[PDB]
DNA sequence: CTACCGATAAGCAGACGATCCTCTCGA
DNA sequence: TGCTTATCGGTAG
RNA sequence: UCGAGAGGA
């Protein structure tokens, strides 16, 4: 459906920014550093989650 | 092409603090690269340094370049750096060949290039022990 | 968990902790070797007010062992300067001398110095890296990445 | 932390322990050479390192076009074309803290915050 | 030169041949450098294919 | 692939007077402490010489093979986080237009 | 890929396919495709020889 | 029989001893191989009833 | 250019499509231009050292035949067009 | 002319290629969408090889379906040659 | 203090790797 | 994934 | 017949 596709469209535009914004929290190295794992083995992690989020 | 499958497994050992450092063909032993420079004519240690160490101002090179020279420190002028064997038969002549034809065939195979087969392994070691840095 | 810990948050974080393999290699920021033969007079303006302090076995040596230690690594897996200090003093006491500096100091480092009654400076080296990558601190061996689960 | 060698012999040298004066100077094998010690620091290891995170840094940064571009303005020179790369510190732990360079003023700023 | 060389032509015009038709990149001797997918036959069932 | 091309090999010789020509020290008499921002010149993995600055050298390099006094087959690299510049006329080598 | 600048961390340049079937993939997602399903073929081809000699 | 030269009749007896184990294993050993010229080895008894479609 | 002689007759003008139908090697002949020189020295054991210093064959010796590449430089079809491709039984 | 170059795998370490030559051009339904562009992609169709260019629509089907076809093609009836 | 009893390392090759089916091409 | 074979250092005779 | 390659669900 017509508005189907632009909901569809805004799903992953939102999950962008939600990316966009773990990326940023990287970059100013301030991060959960989930225990055991890297620091990076956690952002991939994360940014995986939110990324099959929108999806399923 | 010349076929010839020569290769230089130039090897860091020790992963505590035994950082000693190279296969040459025909011989079945690893020779410690201090050695192989002084062989090339290249005797001072701060000259053979210079070949590996470009930036003489970062240290953490020349800490694991510091026991890969004790450990040939025996060897010193270039007249007991090339009788080690390679093999027997009388040999320093037989590892004078190899050190024209065999070594480093590319660039030249002639005789009086030692200055620049040594520069090739002087970049060699320096590109093993920066991802010995991880760097 | 122990049977009698129904859902405790607190007793899992003692066990984890309890049974984590960790050692001076997982802390320590940088392993050092000074030249100083005077053991109530250190080269170090930082190895000050620690020196009077410890003063209160034999023959003492003139090679000092300083090892940098990191204020997060120390906070993130539960460790403290006095557990640190007997623990390698466990190892030695007769064999070695061992001073520390206080947990509440912003520079966090260690003074090792043999007691032996000179060339041990090639001999030191070998003492380094047992104290890093030999002698466990917490923990069973063979044991790694430990996590809590709900 | 920098090693010095013998003038006569341009060969390692090694120090020795005056037992007597109680002070270190660096002796040779090859020749009798002596020097007193510049630093009281003999060996350093450092497990963990900050060094080599902003390796590599020729002026002739601004001809790669390889790199991302950012808008950030210096804190001196309050530049706003500038160039940036991630830590050159190859290491599996290291972070993803962002390294600042500009094309004209040859300064460099980081991103970290902690 | 030209009596020896008739003899010759014959094991290299034949060197040639075995290779090309056979494949493998070493002496008609066999298992010397056995590396069988040079001389592979020319596909002919679509221009495509 | 429809574009790709492979590389059937040049003689390097010609490339090594170009290079000699603009700015080359010789690897027999090299200084490391003397020259900084050393840029370590290989041709086919091979090391022969030494250029100061590779800025106004590449320039120069990039419009000879675009003149046609190069060959477009050989490839030639500049990287500045190593201070480097690999030449290579090697046979085998896979290239597309663009 | 060459046409993504270095230290690009976004989904886009690693992997991420926003495109549906229906709308077309781009030469770039089409590619990492093309990637995971290589991999996948792989994962055929040799488990399938492991699996015969285990039932036997 | 004849003129016993010694040392000849080992040189020809471990060809025996060779002739006798390469037609029961051609397979064979450490160092030796022997071949049927042209340029390809003889099938051993024990490589024609060897596993995997090889009478057993 | 590729030509094959045949058993009592002269060297025949082989061609692509010749080759695949007769079953025949589509190859080339090659010849090399050797020069044959003797290079002597009259001396006795020591001394020794130095000659100071001392055959033109037939017309270009031959050495073998090389399997030529069908479309290549040495190739008659490298040449030919498509209104000529047709009359050599040879698809354009 | 110096017009277009021949990039070799090692040589696209160094550079930066445009895939559309009007989208990646000024500033600024169908399919979903620094300014330092060294180079410029021809055809994004140019990344294929022999058979998967004969396949329609590619990019709209699945990849390993595309490489089923791949090899698939291959074993087709039609005229190969005239002669 | 020496002879013996077993300890851990040095040195160190072995033979196996889907089931069936189709077809050509030599030497 | 095994095996093979020296070297080692240790208790008691 | 032996050996090598190609292709199939």
């Amino acid at each position: 459906d017509g508005p189907t596709m632009r909901e569809i469209t805004e799903t992953i535009a939102e999950a962008k920014k939600k990316v966009l914004d773990v990326t940023k929290e990287a970059q100013a190295n301030l991060l959960t550093a989930k225990h055991g794992m890297t620091l990076r083995e956690s952002f991939e992690d994360n940014v995986v989650r939110f990324l099959n989020e929108a999806r399923d | 092409k010349g076929r010839f499958i020569s290769t230089l497994q130039v090897k860091l050992y020790g992963r505590s603090s035994a950082r000693t450092i190279a296969t040459l063909p025909y011989i079945k032993q690893d020779i410690p690269i201090v050695i192989i420079f002084r062989a090339l004519g290249i005797i001072p240690d701060g000259e053979i340094l210079e070949h590996i160490c470009y930036d003489v101002n970062d240290w953490q090179m020349l800490e694991m370049l510091k026991p890969c020279v004790e450990d040939g420190f025996v060897i010193q002028d270039r007249e007991t750096a090339l009788d080690f064997i390679g093999r027997l038969g009388i040999r320093i002549q037989y590892a004078k060949d190899i050190l024209q034809k065999e070594f480093l065939p590319h660039i030249t195979q002639l005789e009086g290039f030692e200055s620049r087969k040594a520069f090739f392994l002087g970049y060699m070691i320096n590109r093993l022990l920066l991802c010995a840095l991880d760097r | 968990l122990e049977p009698g810990h129904a859902a405790d948050q607190e007793q899992a974080k003692l066990i984890r902790s309890a049974i984590e393999h960790t050692t001076l290699k997982s802390v320590t920021i940088a392993s050092e070797i000074y030249y100083d033969p005077d053991p109530r007079s250190t080269v170090i303006p930082e190895d000050e007010e620690i020196i009077q302090l410890h003063f209160s076995f034999d023959q003492q040596s003139p090679w000092l062992l300083r090892l940098e230690l990191d204020r997060a690594a120390m906070n993130d897996k539960d460790l403290t300067m006095g557990q640190v200090g007997e623990r390698i003093k466990q190892t030695f006491k007769n064999d070695l001398f061992v001073i520390w500096s206080e947990d509440n100091d912003e520079k966090l480092i260690i003074r090792c110095r043999v007691v032996r009654p000179a060339e041990e400076d090639h001999m030191l080296k070998k003492i380094e890296n047992t104290m890093l990558e030999n002698i466990t601190l917490r923990g069973v061996e063979n044991i790694e990445r430990v996590v809590m689960m709900k | 932390t920098t090693f010095r060698f013998c003038r006569d012999c341009n060969n390692m040298l090694y120090p020795r322990e005056d037992k007597e004066n109680n002070r270190l100077l660096f002796e040779c094998r090859t020749c009798s050479y002596v020097e007193e010690a510049g630093s009281p620091l003999v060996y350093r290891h450092e497990l963990i390192t900050n060094i080599g995170e902003t390796a590599g840094v020729v002026q002739d940064i601004g001809s790669d076009p390889t790199l991302p571009r950012s808008d950030r303005e210096c804190p001196k020179c309050h530049s706003r074309e500038n160039v940036f790369f991630q830590s050159q510190q190859r290491r599996k732990d290291t972070s993803m803290v962002l390294f600042f360079v500009c094309l004209s003023c040859s300064h460099i700023f980081t991103s970290d915050q902690k | 030169f030209n009596m020896k060389l008739a003899i010759n032509a014959k094991t290299i015009t034949s060197g040639l041949k075995y290779a090309l038709a056979t494949g493998n990149w070493g002496e008609q001797k066999k298992a010397m450098s056995s590396r069988a997918g040079v001389s592979q036959v020319l596909n002919r069932y679509t221009y495509s294919s | 692939s429809l574009m790709s091309c492979i590389s059937v090999g040049t003689d390097p010789m010609p490339i090594i007077t170009f290079l000699s020509e603009w700015g080359m020290e010789p690897l027999e008499d090299y200084v490391p402490h003397q020259s900084p921002d050393a840029t370590r010149v290989f041709v086919n993995g091979v090391w022969h010489g030494v250029h100061r600055n590779p800025a106004r050298l590449m320039e120069t390099l990039r419009t000879l093979r675009r003149k046609g006094d190069i060959n477009p087959e050989v490839s030639m690299i500049r990287d500045i986080r190593e201070k480097e510049l690999k030449i290579f006329t090697d046979a085998g080598r896979v290239y597309r237009p663009l | 890929l060459p046409h993504f600048s270095k230290d690009d961390y976004s989904p886009e340049s690693k992997g991420f396919v926003e495109n549906s079937y229906l709308r077309g993939l781009t030469p770039q997602e089409f590619f990492f495709h093309a990637m995971g399903g290589r991999e996948g073929l792989i994962d055929t081809a040799v488990k399938t020889a492991e699996t015969g000699y285990i039932q036997r | 029989h004849n003129g016993a030269p010694h040392h000849a009749i080992e040189e020809a007896e471990s060809l025996l001893q060779f002739h006798v184990a390469t037609y029961m294993d051609n397979d064979i050993a450490g160092q030796p191989q022997a071949l049927q010229k042209s340029g390809r080895p003889v099938k051993s008894i024990r490589a024609r009833l060897k596993g995997k479609e090889g009478r057993i | 250019k590729p030509m094959v002689n045949e058993s009592d007759g002269v060297t025949h003008a082989l061609y692509p499509q010749e080759a695949r139908l007769r079953n025949l090697t589509y190859s080339s002949g090659l010849f090399v231009d050797v020069k044959k020189r003797t290079y002597e020295a009259i001396d006795v054991p020591g001394r020794e050292l130095k000659y100071e210093l001392i055959d033109s064959e037939s017309g270009k010796v031959f050495i073998g035949r090389l399997p030529i590449m069908l479309r290549s430089k040495n190739c008659y079809l490298s040449e030919a067009t498509e209104s000529d491709l047709y009359k050599l039984k040879e698809c354009p | 002319e110096g017009l277009v170059e021949y990039i070799d795998a090692e040589e696209e370490e160094s550079i930066l290629i445009a895939m559309q030559p009007e989208d990646l051009e000024p500033a600024e339904a169908k399919r979903i969408r620094a300014t330092t562009f060294t180079h410029c992609e021809i055809h994004p169709s140019m990344i294929l090889g022999v058979a998967a260019s004969i396949i329609p629509f590619p990019d709209h089907n699945q990849s390993p379906r595309n490489t089923y076809q791949s090899a698939m093609g291959k074993q087709a009836m039609g005229v190969f040659l005239t002669n």
